[PDB]
RNA sequence: AUGGAGAGUUUGAUCCUGGCUCAGGAUGAACGCUGGCGGCGUGCCUAAUACAUGCAAGUCGAGCGAACGGACUGAUGUUAGCGGCGGACGGGUGAGUAACACGUGGAUAACCUACCUAUAAGACUGGGAUAACUUCGGGAAACCGGAGCUAAUACCGGAUAAUAUUUUGACGCAUGGUUCAAAAGUGAAAGACGGCUGUCACUUAUAGAUGGAUCCGCGCUGCAUUAGCUAGUUGGUAAGGUAACGGCUUACCAAGGCAACGAUGCAUAGCCGACCUGAGAGGGUGAUCGGCCACACUGGAACUGAGACACGGUCCAGACUCCUACGGGAGGCAGCAGUAGGGAAUCUUCCGCAAUGGGCGAAAGCCUGACGGAGCAACGCCGCGUGAGUGAUGAAGGUCUUCGGAUCGUAAAACUCUGUUAUUAGGGAAGAACAUAUGUGUAAGUAACUGUGCACAUCUUGACGGUACCUAAUCAGAAAGCCACGGCUAACUACGUGCCAGCAGCCGCGGUAAUACGUAGGUGGCAAGCGUUAUCCGGAAUUAUUGGGCGUAAAGCGCGCGUAGGCGGUUUUUUAAGUCUGAUGUGAAAGCCCACGGCUCAACCGUGGAGGGUCAUUGGAAACUGGAA
């Protein structure tokens, strides 16, 4: 099987082994049809916290870690 | 407006304020609370039976009754027909429908019902105004 | 019979002869009632739509909410809504019996179907509103084949519409064809009842 | 456990039955797993029955246990016979 | 192509704008007047108020001990009990819940699973009790406590045994995986049979099926006159315990985490398939049927158990209701009926397990207020009636009258005619397939047999119910009412009254000549129904996405500077998020539509399609929007 993967931006790295990833996507309005940008914040695990605020990273889901995290850091591609 | 203005502020329709509000409310004697019921009819007690002068364009002495319904609500109700047998402490059935002339009467007392007799000489239109089939 | 009333007063209020073929609108071709003899006022749009609906409804003896239900079935079928509606009325068992020639009118044919003298396809069908399909057999009950009323009208019927094959011997019918607009009553404007129900 | 049984689908005094694989705890006309066929006991003379073969033999191998009359219905198609042949 | 109607009302008169009202379709409806029948459905929406009384969960004596009791050694029962399984299903209700509760799509390499199926390996050896029973005491019951015995497929101790745990070597982050070679320690049953074995009890491993559990993306009420919310809160490190991950909990670190993309708070609400309305877009709703959730007088808790923190189970607290010898005890209809109460309003304290399904049993069988049926209610939909042919649209009588007549009216007598219905008097289905038992062969396994699976044909049985339904006679006889008639809006006259009595949805009417009030004739609309009231959609383009506007009718902020956001000049290359086009999986069933078939038709029922997604995975296209150069 396959676990879902998201690509977002690091908006918080103030906690150890944890970063906040902002995955912005698009949702159309049911009535008017205009596509509206909405964003969702994901809390992801990274044992070696090499991600710094401003990096676009690759996120994949996993089993529940802590009360909120359900994702792990797969790939870091930006430098900022 | 523009589409973006509509997305941010979706259109808001007007609310419909319904006539005969006292038929839309129930009571709970155990919890001493008012409920929402939407009743076709309500039953009450006549606390005052009298006559009301109508609006200015018209002129006729109209009979009415101050009725305290099953709720703790005191409304004024019309008495259709010619003759009525209602005094104080009379149990009546009250339906919707207001009287245009009479200001402050938004209900009608159902004739030919619980403790309310029909019209004595009515022969055509006996569904309304109570009274059974003659012979 | 649901109506059970004056078939002249209806044909006098209406513009057609309903049942009798003229005998009703001869001496008094105006409306019935106290104000019947005096002059007639003009009819509005609604009055004309309602009049034509009453023409076809009282012609077949059906009531509302069954005239309307049959009208609803007609719109489902392909083609003109008005045409399929009158075709469906002509396919009613009580109407087919009269148009076959078994009875001398519409009301009597209903009592022949109602009391079970018909035996469609050899089986007792006592429902006047049964919808006859092409390729069936409208016979007569064996015990009722010696009915004076049935044999009094079997010979005076004469003309039988082309969509009905009638056998004078054995007292049987066939319903060979789907009726066309030509064979249907021509005094009824089908386009005026369709507009009435769209109001 | 898993039971191959009949679900009533008829009106008053006109019952129609579907041959359905369902859990024993589920309601009679409630949750099901798979529909296998149909059973009409009020048809003309012989009760007309319709049964699938691939799924019926699939559930029997999986441990589904037919009721008393589904056994009869599966026998009139020889399903119980071919289930017995593959020992 | 299958689909879209308006009208009245602001003025001396007009055109706009704009609100109000009406004509349509519906309902778990209620009320008023009426009321013949049948078939399908539906029927406490309010007090998750309180409950009298009956039933709603038992079964297995082939697991086994009886004072057992007892045909005839004693068949059979369970009187009573131990033990196993079931009581977590089925049935009810929508109080709570704005939540991963529910819908849809996924993930679990973070998960449990009795019965059922299949494959293997087995099921060895001993022991001590205790129910029941007997006999003593207590206590007003409820019950409780002493002694003396007795079994079990009850319990306990050893033997042996896995892919069980520890240490060993040979991916998608936490990894998964199957070989290795050591250590500890984990079982069981018998019953009823046939000539050692068959059946169905068991135990251990695996898988399958089934049923559960958790996590995640998206969707899913109103209020901003609810703006700042949290402190296990948020992350980490250890430990614990959970079927399992995890602040799930606890210590110690750090100060974190969510929020105008609406944190929080308040109010409201079970969610959905689906239903009503609409041409559609949408709007409203969440009765009956099905899926999920939550609850069981209110509130906590655990035990047994595969599964409960358990509607007809346990303990405690509380509020009630009842008994008491005053010390103490018993109870929970939101199961089916039914009662009281509240309300405008919602039913029998019925029959049967005959079918389907469920529990238990080898089965016969037992239990089943599930369910299948009956009782009541026009509550709804559908179908049929209450009569027909000829017959003077002239009797006699009403009502008007222009006094001549007209209208009720082919309506009526009047003759013929039928029996749908109704009455009586005879037949009389289907739903029935069984299970078991009996025989007959076959397959596997057998030393062989019994036995089991399968194949066939025999015997059996129905609450409904002598009910559908059919056949004979007989009679037009026993079977129509409701509302309107000024315009919207089909249907007009006379009389009574005289701005009174009264009517009215709006325009409004009524002040001695009202088609508007009451009545009488006539008319018209429907019809076993007809109107009124209550609520929703429409009409309403009157929240205008489809589909409105802001000079004077309501509407451009008094004006700048500006942040988020929204939008963005031309060309080339690339990408493929949107976009378009396929293929898979799913969007349960029941519903809507179409077709077809069965009820005599229809309602209704059953089959087959269709349709339904901001859906997921995976190819293809590259103009546009988006990204990169």
């Amino acid at each position: 099987n396959d676990r879902k993967v998201y690509v977002g931006k690091v908006v918080s790295d103030k906690m150890d082994k944890t970063i906040t990833v902002l995955v912005e996507t698009y949702k159309t309005h049911k009535l008017y049809g205009k596509r509206v940008k909405y964003s969702k914040k994901y809390k992801t695990h990274d044992e070696n916290n090499s991600a710094k605020l401003g990096d676009i990273v690759k996120i994949q889901e996993t089993r529940p870690l802590s009360a909120t995290k359900r994702f792990r850091l797969v790939e870091i591609v930006e430098e900022s | 407006p523009t589409i973006n203005q509509l997305v941010r502020k979706p259109r808001q329709s007007k609310i419909k304020k319904s006539d005969s509000p006292a038929l839309n409310k129930g009571f709970n004697s155990k919890k001493k609370k008012f409920t929402d019921l939407n009743s076709p009819q309500k039953r009450g007690v006549c606390t005052r039976v009298g006559t009301m002068t109508p609006k200015k364009p018209n002129s006729a002495l109209r009979k009415y009754a101050r009725v305290r319904l099953s709720n703790n609500i005191e409304i004024n109700a019309y008495i259709p027909g010619i003759g009525h047998n209602l005094q104080e402490h009379s149990v009546v059935l009250v339906r919707g429908g207001r009287v245009k002339d009479l200001p402050g009467v938004r209900y009608h007392i159902v004739r030919g019902a619980l403790d309310t007799s029909g019209v004595d000489g009515r022969r055509q239109g006996r569904s309304l105004y109570g009274t059974k089939k003659p012979k | 019979a649901r109506f059970r009333g004056s078939n002249w007063k209806k044909s006098r209020r209406l513009g057609i002869s309903l049942s009798g073929t003229g005998k009703e609108l001869e001496k008094r071709p105006y409306a019935p009632g106290q104000h019947g003899p005096n002059q007639r006022k003009k009819l509005s749009e609604y009055g004309l739509q309602l009049r034509e609906k009453q023409k076809l409804r009282y012609l077949y003896g059906m009531t509302e909410r069954q005239f309307r239900n049959t009208f609803d079935i007609a719109g489902k079928k392909f083609g003109v809504h008005g045409e399929n509606f009158m075709i469906l009325l002509a396919s009613r068992l009580d109407a087919v019996v009269y148009s076959l020639g078994l009875a001398r009118t519409r009301r009597q044919a209903r009592q022949l179907v109602n009391h079970g003298h018909i035996l469609v396809d050899g089986k007792r069908v006592d429902i006047p509103s049964y919808s006859v399909k092409p390729g069936q057999t409208i016979s007569v009950r064996e015990k009722s084949q010696k009915l004076n009323i049935i044999v009094e009208s079997v010979e005076i019927n004469n003309f039988v519409p082309e969509y009905l094959n009638f056998d004078a011997d054995s007292l049987t019918g066939t319903f060979v064809r789907l009726p066309e607009r030509s064979e249907l009553p021509a005094e009824i404007n089908e386009q005026l009842i369709v507009e009435y129900y769209s109001r | 456990a898993v039971k191959i049984r009949l679900t009533r689908l008829g009106s008053k005094r006109n019952p129609f039955y579907r041959i359905v694989v369902a859990d024993a705890r589920s309601p009679r006309d409630g949750r099901i797993i798979e529909q296998i066929g149909t059973y009409n006991p009020t048809s003309a003379n012989a009760p007309e029955i319709k049964v699938d073969e691939a799924l019926a033999l699939k559930w029997l191998n999986d441990g589904a246990k037919p009721t008393d009359t589904v056994h009869n219905i599966l026998s009139k198609e020889g399903i119980m016979k071919k289930f017995d042949e593959q020992k």
